[PDB]
């Protein structure tokens, strides 16, 4: 049986006739060693997506890298968050509006260096509620808001015989 | 059995009889809508050709298939974050309720946060979260991305929206929040549904009790009925089945000597191994394309649901709707959002006519030969005396020149009756 | 980046076409991606096998393209239906639907043509300057309860006035802008004041 992974001591109660185990996924996850009858767990070697966080090239060539669902002790301004291990962004305690989303409440922006922060959901405003006070506008403004909606798509066409068997 | 379509009810229609409610109830209806979907992601080369250079090189003969599949899944994940943002992040400022929750008898403790516990969720939200494997899926190159907005942030958005609705009515949705006393806000909502302010104020204690009771009924209904949140659970189940199906496809041979790529590479040399790997690539690629297509269709359905939820958030919570059955069953008064796993629950507070009474009616009254019509309500009779009353609540008043108007004479209106109009 | 919604649609279609065209350079297991080279080099007993491999790969690529276009088209159809609804309700009328025709109280909207799309300029009324006032649900004059017909009762701290809800415009409280229902013993928060009868 061949493969790549990390071997750990298992706590599975293998029956005397069982030589290996499988997970819910029906992939091998445990093996009995052929020389000593020890049960080992097999986990895959650490992997995950790699995402690059960047301001545009019009502003800076500095980037930050997110190792998605990976611990910061496995990868080799290193910040461990729920989304993964973020390297190159300085973690700050000041919240701001979300610029570049990272995940799990964490956003990043370029402010110079790239920083990561828990995003703000807006300014707080306690309303002065009471049982006998009403606010009434004494003036007003006229606002014009722009809403952009797609209506149509380019009308392509493909000749199936021309494309496949030109 | 042949199913029934409902109880029969013959309405007692006649040309001169009108029913007018003499009482009412406050109803809270629960509407549950999906907002987001689990943000899965699959590495196409990892799934098809895990840890194998030979398979990956063979996979390069199929061009950009993996790139467009990864792009499609990335687009779905981005769409799910957009859906969540559009439904919940509709308020510019984070509003808070005052420390003294004196709302004229209206109790909101079931829908407002209770800071006694680490996550600042309300009790109903706690019910929703409590009512509604990962390693086995993850190990094949199938990761799950966390949502951009955490459950605490969704709770904070619903808290802000709720605090705005309670302390400012609909004003916070159109501009700066303007404070108002909650019975006065209810008076505006009653005017919105065509009921005068005095109906609310005279019965303020009854209305507050009916509202608090209806909220308690929601609490009991959620606490009791197990299948209530089926709309969200079905989405979770469909995604779990889709991932389990995708992972189980790796155990299929697809005509190859073995489903395990490592066994083929361990046993065979390239002239035979490439044939066996090509069979595995074809089957695994077809399975992954099927998965992605199903996720795109399901995501489109979730997007439509999220757009509906955002529309309901804007029209039912940040305003008062005149659209029938859009914001609950009855005449819409107000709605309250609640966070739920991958979704939103709206508690719609509606005015529902209760007690029934028959009255005799007429389109106009003939007084001095002139035809008098009601300005706001209808003319009714209890069999001996004629009164004018608002249409949605029986409240008879003496008919006077201040609540009627004159147009034409008595010879044109069909069904006009003779009576006296007073001129104080 | 203001018109990103339309540019994204253009980019997605351009990428879909570029991906479909680039799939013709793939071998799909054949000896060559070029059909003419296979037919120039091989006789039918071997050429048919190589062509079948190319047909399978190109057909799969074309089916993938069409499926993506159908899903994208459904999304565009939904957007177009929304745009048509906004055209009818925001431009050919005045909407009372909150946040449907812009942020604020909707007054009117103006359509503008855009590449593969529509831009709506929504003209809304937005409350500006704020002022606090003391209020009451009703006023007790002669023992009768007076309620406002159209606005609310407000006080500046010494005098009581009746004003329209969305714009501060105090008027003397009279019998022509209020109505009477019941007495002063039922309304919670009723205040004492004078109602004038011109
Ligand atoms: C209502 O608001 C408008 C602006 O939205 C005010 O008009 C401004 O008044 C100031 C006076 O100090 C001028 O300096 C500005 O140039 C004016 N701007 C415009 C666009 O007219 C208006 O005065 C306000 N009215 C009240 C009663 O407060
Ligand atoms: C209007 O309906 C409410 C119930 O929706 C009535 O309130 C009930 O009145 C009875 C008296 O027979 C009490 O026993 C109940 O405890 C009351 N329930 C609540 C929730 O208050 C109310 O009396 C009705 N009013 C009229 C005029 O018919
Ligand atoms: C607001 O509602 C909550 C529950 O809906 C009330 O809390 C209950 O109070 C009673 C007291 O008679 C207790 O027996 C219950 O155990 C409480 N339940 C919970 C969940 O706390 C609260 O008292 C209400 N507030 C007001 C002012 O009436
Ligand atoms: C229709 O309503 C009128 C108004 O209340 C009723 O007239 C009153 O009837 C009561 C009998 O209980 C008398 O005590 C009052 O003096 C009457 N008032 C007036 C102004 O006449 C009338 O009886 C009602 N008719 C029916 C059939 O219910
Ligand atoms: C309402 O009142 C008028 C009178 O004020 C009624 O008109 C009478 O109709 C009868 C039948 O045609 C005539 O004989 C009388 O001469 C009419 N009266 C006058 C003064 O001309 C009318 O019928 C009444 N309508 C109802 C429905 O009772
Ligand atoms: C509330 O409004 C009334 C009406 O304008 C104010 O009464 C006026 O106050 C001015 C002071 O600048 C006097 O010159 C007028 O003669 C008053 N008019 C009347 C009819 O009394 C009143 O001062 C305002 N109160 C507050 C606290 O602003
Ligand atoms: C509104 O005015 C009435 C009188 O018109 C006030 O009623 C008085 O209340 C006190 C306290 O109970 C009694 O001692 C008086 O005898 C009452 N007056 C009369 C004429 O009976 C009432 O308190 C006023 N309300 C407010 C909020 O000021
Ligand atoms: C060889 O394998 C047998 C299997 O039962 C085991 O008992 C024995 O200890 C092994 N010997 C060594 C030196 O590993
Ligand atoms: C982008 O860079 C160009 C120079 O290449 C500059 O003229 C322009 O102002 C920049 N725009 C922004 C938004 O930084
Ligand atoms: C990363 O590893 C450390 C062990 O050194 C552990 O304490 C920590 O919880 C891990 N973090 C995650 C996110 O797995
Ligand atoms: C945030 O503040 C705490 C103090 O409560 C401190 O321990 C922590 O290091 C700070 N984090 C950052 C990133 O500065
Ligand atoms: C009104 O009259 C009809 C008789 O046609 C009767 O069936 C109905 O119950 C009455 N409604 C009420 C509220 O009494
Ligand atoms: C109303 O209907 C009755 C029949 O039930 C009829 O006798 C009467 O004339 C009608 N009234 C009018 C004004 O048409
Ligand atoms: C109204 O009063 C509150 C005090 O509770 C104050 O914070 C607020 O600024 C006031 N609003 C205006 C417009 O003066
Ligand atoms: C309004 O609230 C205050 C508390 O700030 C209280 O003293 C007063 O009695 C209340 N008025 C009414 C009519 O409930």
């Amino acid at each position: 049986l061949t493969g790549t992974g990390v071997l750990t001591e298992s706590n599975k109660k293998f029956l005397p006739f069982q030589q290996f185990g499988r997970d819910i996924a029906d992939t091998t996850d445990a093996v009995r060693d052929p020389q000593t009858l020890e049960i080992l767990d097999i986990t895959p070697c650490s992997f995950g997506g790699v995402s690059v966080i960047t301001p545009g090239t019009n502003t800076s060539n500095q980037v930050a890298v997110l190792y998605q669902g990976v611990n910061c002790t496995e990868v080799p301004n290193v910040f461990q968050t729920r989304a993964g291990c973020l390297i190159g962004a300085e973690h700050v305690n000041n919240s701001y509006e979300c610029d570049i989303p990272i995940g799990a409440g964490i956003c990043a922006s370029y402010q110079q260096s790239i920083i990561a922060y828990t995003m703000s959901l807006g300014a707080e405003n306690s309303v002065a509620y009471s049982n006998n006070s009403i606010a009434i506008p004494t003036n007003f403004t006229i606002s014009v808001t722009t809403e952009i909606l797609p209506v149509s798509m380019t009308k392509t066409s493909v000749d199936c015989t021309m494309y496949i068997c030109g | 059995y042949t199913m029934s379509l409902g109880a029969e009810n013959s309405v007692a229609y006649s040309n001169n009889s009108i029913a007018i409610p003499t009482n009412f109830t406050i109803s809270v209806t629960t509407e549950i809508l999906p907002v987001s979907m689990t943000k899965t992601s699959v590495d196409c080369t990892m799934y098809i050709c895990g840890d194998s250079t030979e398979c990956s090189n063979l996979l390069l003969q199929y061009g950009s298939f993996c790139t467009q599949l990864n792009r499609a899944l990335t687009g779905i994940a981005v769409e799910q974050d957009k859906n969540t943002q559009e439904v919940f992040a509709q308020v510019k400022q984070i509003y808070k309720t005052p420390p003294i929750k004196d709302f004229g008898g209206f109790n909101f403790s079931q829908i407002l946060p209770d800071p006694s516990k680490p996550s600042k969720r309300s009790p109903i939200e706690d019910l929703l979260f409590n009512k509604v494997l990962i390693c086995a899926q993850k190990f094949n190159g199938l990761t799950v991305l966390p949502p951009l907005l955490t459950d605490e942030m969704i709770a904070q958005y619903t808290s802000a929206l709720l605090a705005g609705t309670i302390t400012s009515g609909w004003t916070f949705g159109a501009g700066p929040a303007l404070q108002i006393p909650f019975p006065m806000q209810m008076a505006y909502r009653f005017n919105g549904i065509g009921v005068t302010q005095n109906v609310l104020y005279e019965n303020q204690k009854l209305i507050a009790n009916q509202f608090n009771s209806a909220i308690g009924k929601i609490q009991d209904s959620l606490s009791s009925t197990p299948s209530a949140l089926g709309k969200l659970q079905d989405v979770v189940n469909q995604n779990a089945q889709a991932l389990n199906t995708l992972v189980k496809q790796l155990s299929s041979n697809f005509g190859a000597i073995s489903s395990v790529l490592n066994d083929i590479l361990s046993r065979l040399d390239p002239p035979e191994a490439e044939v066996q790997i090509d069979r595995l690539i074809t089957g695994r690629l077809q399975s992954l394309q099927t998965y992605v297509t199903q996720q795109l269709i399901r995501a489109a359905e979730i997007r439509a649901s999220a757009n509906l939820a955002a529309t309901k958030m804007s029209e039912c919570v940040l305003g008062q709707s005149k659209r029938v059955d859009f914001c609950g069953k009855g005449y819409h008064l107000m709605s309250f959002p609640q966070s739920a796993p991958h979704g939103v629950v709206f508690l719609h507070v509606t005015y529902v006519p209760a007690q029934e009474k028959n009255f005799t009616t007429a389109p106009a009254i003939c007084h001095d030969g002139k035809a008098h019509f009601p300005r706001e309500g209808v003319f009714v009779s209890n069999g001996t005396h004629w009164f004018v009353t608002q249409r949605n609540f029986y409240e008879p008043q003496i008919i006077t020149t201040d609540n009627t108007f004159v147009s034409g004479n008595c010879d044109v209106v069909i069904g006009i009756v003779n009576n006296t109009v007073y001129d104080p």
